[PDB]
């Protein structure tokens, strides 16, 4: 359509995508500690998971 | 004038509001052996000879 | 939304009976069946085509299966 | 594999006698309310 | 110092379905939302029953559903209502879903939405009930489900080892299929509360799809008397299948206890995933699929979207209702399908019907609104 | 008064050779007019039942002064002699209307109340802003009690 | 844009009038509207005679659909005597629409 | 002073169709028996 | 405490009360003697049994 | 335009628990009804796990 696109939103979506990277990578990481993971646990060895 | 020319029970049982719910409590009687008829009076109606009350006074008295 | 607060409305008139000067049944199959008969002849040319699509392919979806266990 | 075959068929007897008297008694509660709206006349009256 | 008024519980049952103002014209297919409201409270009943009895363990668990059937009180007839009281529910809902199609009822946007996440664990929680009574097609059901659940590239394969317990099939097997049967259906009634707070906001649509607010009756009692009306003649129809043919919707190989070193003739579902069913075996792939099932039921909430008419209703467009009814004639044929073998004719038919469901909703709904648009001169 | 519901309200008793109209008019705004039809009809059901001993005198009190207080001139008087020789053939004098207003009392109102509203359907007519009328099924509804 | 064949878009554009059958509840294509936010704003800038028009043509066919019945075909709407009584109101309301988002874009 | 109820003739009980004389009287020779429709079914939600 | 009861004519409310009062004593006379099936008052009548 | 005053399921919310008029000089004593609901949704929790197994 044409009520969407223009030189306002993807300069509203300039300053966004940080947000949205920081809002995807918060459920990307955020994911693998609440359903164990277990195929990612072991991409940083520091964190001792099971014992 | 000619129409039914009886009593109106709607001066007393329905109208209530209340009424409209105590008919699950106080309308909640008086035909359990009227259809004692019917349901027990057909089914061993088409079913003659079939059940076991209908055979049994045969192996009864020995 | 309550009822005093809907619309706002001018110059309409309704005249209503009581339910106990009115018999119960007025027009039953005198009036009936040439009312129902209109919504049928208007609605059975959208609703019915469709379905004789599923039938054509339904007997001739078995008359392919059971040649194709046989000669 | 079905022993209250007979037991069914009796049961359902003494509810198809009940919805007999059950069913067009609040049919009949229906049609009285819905009487009103049914036989209402409109008129529209505005100034000439 | 009307009480009706000014109570702080009787307010809101005053405001909710007494006084409320609907509209005058209301027909007969609102009557399905308060028989979905009767047939959940008639399953959670019946349901809590049969928990008391029921045994979850691969070995003691048909025994413990013939032990209701055979010696507990009124056991075949709570049994027997619990599996007809299910596909009650099933046709209920599909009406209730093409009702609200019909005439443009989705513009409620909050209300359809809710009701697209309540069609979801509705048909999560049939699936998961349908395996405890542990036969061969509750078997042969669960394999092919938790197939296409392990071919999801990232999660797939260790979420299936989690939900058959850690093992294939054993006693801390079916507890899991058991504990997510008993917990959603208290999730749809709370999800049903909030989907009718979002239709009190704006009062119901009306066959016409125009707004009613100058023609608006109170819900008492016209309505109160309509509805009580068709929950007894929907009590009629149920009663009349647990009493005169209880096992006429079910299967027969569902008596025959649960062994995989036999192999039953067929696999076949229930009557209401049949449709879902033709759709899997339709694409020759466990990753086309898992996705052309999801995509079956996430259609629905493009539909406000997707809307392009003038008109809200499809009352007055007589093209956009030929195409309603397309609609429903391929979910029949999706049913049929859906319990054939994978033969010659049933694969050519399941694909180029499998194809025409998506073709329909997504492509030739919106441009033949446009159509209509265009000869009404807008 | 105290809640504001109306502007004003009257009673009236208007009679005919053979029939008549017992009831009330009230004038009120577009959001008093349900809360209005709730209280009067009320009212009405506590006559046909409960009706004191005490009501009674002061209507009594009140049907008194009403007829003396309306012959106080040649043109009123004249007039109630005019119309009684045409409704009752003869004018009834002020002391055959006092000597029915004594016998009187509370199980006559409660019996005859009870004979005139009890169960009965009215008419009803309504003008302006009015969409807060309720509707005639709660209307005719109103007409009982829900305890006698 | 037809100017030989013309005769053809005619009779498809009534065909498609009286298989609607809005006019059968003696309705007028501007009362069938949905209303959104646009529409909801042009039926506020009407004259009262206009208005009061439309209140009652649709209160008419809300309750000739409670029993569903039906006009008797003399007071069914015509095809050539349907007046867009809404359409030049509601042109200008969606003209101020974009010409408030054109200005947000600069 | 313009407008008239208009008649419901169609819609009249079996006698009241004729409007003269039945004032009071036959308010109970018009009736008695759809008002007991619910009293049996009282008797009909009973068992 | 309860001189709401006390008064020369809140007693006329009794009165026309019991009319009504008197006669659903009896609705378990009739409503429980069914619906419990008791032994109570079954060879009362010689009608039911 | 403040969504926490006009939406539906919000208004709610925030009557109840968020904009609430409350006494300022509330003690301690008003806080044990609410443990008295966080007691109950801990039985309720626990007692589901314990039914799966008598
Ligand atoms: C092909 C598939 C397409 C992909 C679909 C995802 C994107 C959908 C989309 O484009 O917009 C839809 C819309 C997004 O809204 P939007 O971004 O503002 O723009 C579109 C419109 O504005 C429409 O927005 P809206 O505000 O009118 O929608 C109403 C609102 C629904 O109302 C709510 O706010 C939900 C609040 C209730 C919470 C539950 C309370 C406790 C019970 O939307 C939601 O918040 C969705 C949540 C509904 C489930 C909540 C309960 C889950 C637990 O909402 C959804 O994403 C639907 C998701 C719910 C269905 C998913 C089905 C289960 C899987
Ligand atoms: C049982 C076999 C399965 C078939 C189910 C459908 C049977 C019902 C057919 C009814 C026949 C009929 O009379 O249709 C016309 C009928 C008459 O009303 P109209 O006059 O056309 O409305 C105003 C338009 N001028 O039209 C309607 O009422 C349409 C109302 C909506 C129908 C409600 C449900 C329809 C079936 C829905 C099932 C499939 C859709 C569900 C989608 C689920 C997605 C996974
Ligand atoms: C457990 C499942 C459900 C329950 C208990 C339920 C309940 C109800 C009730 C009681 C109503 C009001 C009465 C009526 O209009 O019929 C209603 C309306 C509605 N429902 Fe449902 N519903 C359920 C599922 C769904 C689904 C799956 C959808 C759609 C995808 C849906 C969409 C709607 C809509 C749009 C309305 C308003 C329709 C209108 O007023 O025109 N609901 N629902
Ligand atoms: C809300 C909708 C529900 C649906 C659609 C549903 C569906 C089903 C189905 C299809 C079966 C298989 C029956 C059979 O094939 O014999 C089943 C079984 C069972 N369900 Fe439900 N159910 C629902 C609610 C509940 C609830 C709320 C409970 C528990 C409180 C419950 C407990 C059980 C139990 C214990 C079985 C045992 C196996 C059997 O008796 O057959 N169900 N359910
Ligand atoms: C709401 C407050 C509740 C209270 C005060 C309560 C109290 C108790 C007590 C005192 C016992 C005996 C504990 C013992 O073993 O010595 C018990 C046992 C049990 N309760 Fe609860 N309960 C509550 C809720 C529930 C709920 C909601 C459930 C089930 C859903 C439940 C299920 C059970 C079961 C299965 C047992 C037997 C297992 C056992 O003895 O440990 N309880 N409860
Ligand atoms: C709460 C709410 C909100 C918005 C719309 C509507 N609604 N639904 N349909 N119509 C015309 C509406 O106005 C409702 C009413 O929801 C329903 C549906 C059935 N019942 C019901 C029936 C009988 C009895 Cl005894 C009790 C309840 N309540
Ligand atoms: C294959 C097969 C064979 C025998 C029985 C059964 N089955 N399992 N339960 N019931 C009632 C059955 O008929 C099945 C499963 O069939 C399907 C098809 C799609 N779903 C499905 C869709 C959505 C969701 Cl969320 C969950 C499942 N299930």
């Amino acid at each position: 359509l044409s009520r969407f696109l223009g030189p306002r939103y993807r300069e509203l979506a300039r300053n966004w995508i940080p947000t949205a990277s920081m809002w995807g990578a918060v459920g990307a990481v955020g994911l693998v500690w609440a359903t164990d993971w277990r195929l990612i646990l072991d991409w940083v060895p520091y964190i001792n998971g099971k014992f | 004038a000619a129409p039914t020319l009886t009593a109106r029970l709607y001066s007393l049982l329905f109208r209530r509001t209340s009424t409209f719910a105590l008919t699950i409590a106080v309308g909640a009687l008086f035909f359990e052996r009227a259809f004692d008829q019917g349901a027990d009076a057909i089914y061993e109606h088409i079913n003659q000879g079939k059940l076991w009350k209908h055979i049994k006074h045969k192996y009864e008295n020995k | 939304r309550e009822f005093g607060h809907l619309t706002r409305m001018r110059h309409v008139i309704t005249y209503s009976l009581s339910p106990f000067e009115q018999r119960a049944f007025p027009h039953y199959f005198t009036k009936g069946i040439p009312n129902v008969l209109r919504r049928t002849r208007a609605c059975i040319l959208r609703v019915a085509p469709p379905f004789v699509v599923f039938y054509l392919v339904y007997t001739w979806g078995t008359q392919e299966f059971e040649k194709s266990k046989r000669k | 594999s079905e022993p209250e075959h007979d037991h069914r068929k009796r049961m359902g007897l003494k509810m198809l006698m009940m919805m007999g008297l059950l069913l067009p008694l609040v049919y009949a509660m229906k049609r009285h309310k819905w009487s009103v709206l049914k036989s209402r006349k409109l008129a529209y009256r505005p100034p000439k | 110092t009307n009480i009706r008024k000014s109570h702080p519980l009787m307010k809101i049952i005053n405001n909710a379905f007494i006084d409320l103002p609907a509209p005058s014209n209301i027909s007969s297919w609102w009557n399905f939302g308060s028989l979905l409201g009767i047939c959940l409270i008639l399953q959670i009943l019946t349901g809590l029953f049969l928990a008391m009895h029921y045994t979850s363990d691969t070995t003691t668990a048909f025994s413990s559903v013939t032990h209701i059937c055979r010696d507990v009180n009124y056991g075949w007839v709570i049994r027997y209502l619990h599996a007809n009281g299910a596909s009650m529910f099933f046709i209920c809902l599909f009406i209730h879903v093409g009702r609200g199609l019909y005439y443009g009822s989705y513009m409620f946007l909050e209300t359809w939405n809710i009701g697209v996440v309540l069609l979801f664990t509705v048909m999560a929680t049939a699936f998961m009930g349908y395996v405890l009574p542990w036969g061969q097609m509750s078997f042969w059901g669960a394999t092919v489900i938790t197939n296409l659940l392990s071919a999801i590239p990232y999660i797939g394969t260790d979420l299936v080892e989690w939900i058959w317990g850690g093992f294939s099939v054993d006693k801390a097997t079916l507890t899991r299929f058991f504990a997510f049967h008993f917990i959603l259906p208290f999730i749809i009634t709370a999800l049903a509360a909030v989907h009718l707070l979002f239709l009190h906001e704006t009062g119901s649509n009306n066959p016409t799809g125009i707004s009613s607010d100058m023609d608006k009756i109170p819900f008492h009692p016209y309505y109160t008397i309509k509805d009580i009306l068709g929950a007894l003649f929907m009590m009629l129809i149920l009663l009349i299948l647990v009493l005169f043919s209880p096992d006429l919707l079910g299967d027969p190989d569902n008596y025959t206890p649960a062994n995989p070193l036999n192999t039953p003739p067929h696999i076949k579902p229930e009557w209401y995933f049949l449709f879902a069913y033709a759709i899997l075996r339709s694409i020759p792939n466990k990753l086309g699929g898992v996705l052309a099932l999801v995509a079956s039921i996430l259609i629905l909430i493009l539909m406000p979207m997707l809307h392009t008419s003038k008109q809200r209703s499809m009352m007055f467009r007589p093209l956009s209702q030929c195409l309603f009814w397309m609609l429903v004639a391929d979910l029949i044929t999706l049913t049929w399908i859906g319990g054939q073998p994978v033969e010659h004719p049933f694969i050519i038919i399941g694909q180029l019907a499998s194809i025409l469901y998506f073709l329909i909703i997504l492509v030739l709904m919106p441009i033949t609104s446009i159509i209509e648009n265009n000869l009404l001169k807008w | 008064a105290t809640r504001k519901l109306c502007q004003s309200f009257q009673t009236f008793n208007i009679c005919y050779a053979e029939t008549g109209l017992l009831g009330a008019h009230f004038v009120c705004d577009n959001m008093s007019i349900d809360d209005m039809m709730f209280f009067l009809q009320g009212q009405w059901m506590r006559l046909c039942t409960s009706a004191t001993e005490s009501e009674v005198v002061r209507g009594k009190n009140i049907l008194r002064n009403a007829l003396v207080s309306h012959l106080d001139g040649t043109t009123p008087v004249c007039e109630d002699i005019g119309r009684s020789l045409l409704t009752y053939g003869r004018r009834i004098p002020l002391a055959e209307w006092e000597s029915r207003i004594a016998e009187v009392d509370a199980s006559v109102v409660r019996e005859v109340c009870s004979k005139y509203f009890y169960d009965q359907c009215p008419a009803v007519a309504g003008l302006g802003p009015i969409e807060q009328l309720p509707d005639y099924n709660r209307i005719r509804s109103g007409m009982f009690w829900l305890r006698f | 844009a037809v100017a030989a064949s013309s005769k053809w878009l005619e009779g498809i554009r009534k065909w498609y009038y009286n298989a609607a059958g809005f006019n059968k509840l003696g309705l007028m294509r501007d009362d069938t509207i949905y209303e959104d936010d646009d529409v909801k704003e042009a039926i506020r800038r009407l004259p009262e005679n206009l208005y009061n028009d439309r209140v009652f043509r649709i209160k008419r066919a809300l309750d000739l659909t409670m029993r569903q019945q039906i006009l008797p075909k003399e007071q069914w709407t015509k095809y050539e005597e349907d007046k867009f009584y809404l359409e030049p109101y509601l042109k200008e309301v969606i003209r101020e629409r974009k010409e408030r988002e054109e200005w947000a874009k600069k | 002073t313009d407008i008239r109820v208009p008649d419901f003739s169609d819609y009249r009980r079996a006698e009241v169709l004729d409007s003269t004389k039945s004032s009071k009287e036959s308010s109970d020779a018009r009736k008695g028996f759809s008002y007991l429709i619910t009293a049996t079914t009282t008797v009909g939600v009973a068992y």
